[PDB]
């Protein structure tokens, strides 16, 4: 599982002193993020893009603006 | 006042990669050879 | 039209001309000589009755 880091901190320190510091079980709002494998038959989750493959480094290169790539097809 | 584009505003309609691919797409675009308002 | 890097090199309206419908329904910019069907026309009504 892979998401970006936490960093819109809403402030929790001002009216008391992520809603761990207490239905209300399932109110997370933080997203929890795994480490990522190589080379080896996963069930991968980036930013809401899932499937089932074998990661791999690359050669292409993007543009500062894009998130993932397609082919003819349409298949990522 | 008056003058047109002759091929103007053309953005990336979505965050993916291609790679020498002709692909039609249905958005909301500014049309070739249209006419914008001259201002000062 | 995409480059081999990923940036628009190109871009075609498929309401200019009948040339570029002609290219809109080839998928591609330069057209072989001939004939191509590319679509319908019908007389729209005037008024309501
Ligand atoms: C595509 O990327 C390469 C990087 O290897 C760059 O040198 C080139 O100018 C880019 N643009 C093209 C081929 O139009």
């Amino acid at each position: 599982v892979r998401f970006p880091n936490i960093t819109n901190l809403c402030p929790f320190g001002e009216v008391f002193n992520d809603y761990s510091v207490l239905s209300p079980t399932k109110l997370n709002g933080p997203k929890k993020s795994t480490n990522l494998v190589k080379n080896k038959c996963v069930n991968f989750n980036f930013n809401g893009l899932t499937g089932t493959g074998v990661l791999t480094e690359s050669n292409k290169k993007f543009l500062p603006f894009q998130q993932f790539g397609r082919d003819i097809a349409d298949t990522t | 006042a008056y003058t047109n584009s002759f091929t103007r505003g053309v953005y990336y309609p979505d965050k993916v990669f291609r790679s020498s691919v002709l692909h039609s797409t249905q958005d909301l675009f500014l049309p070739f050879f249209s006419n914008v308002t001259w201002f000062h | 039209k995409y480059n081999e890097n990923g940036t628009i090199t190109d871009a075609v309206d498929c309401a200019l001309d009948p040339l570029s419908e002609t290219k809109c329904t080839l998928k591609s910019f330069t057209v072989e000589k001939g004939i191509y069907q590319t679509s319908n026309f019908r007389v729209q009504p005037t008024e309501s009755i």
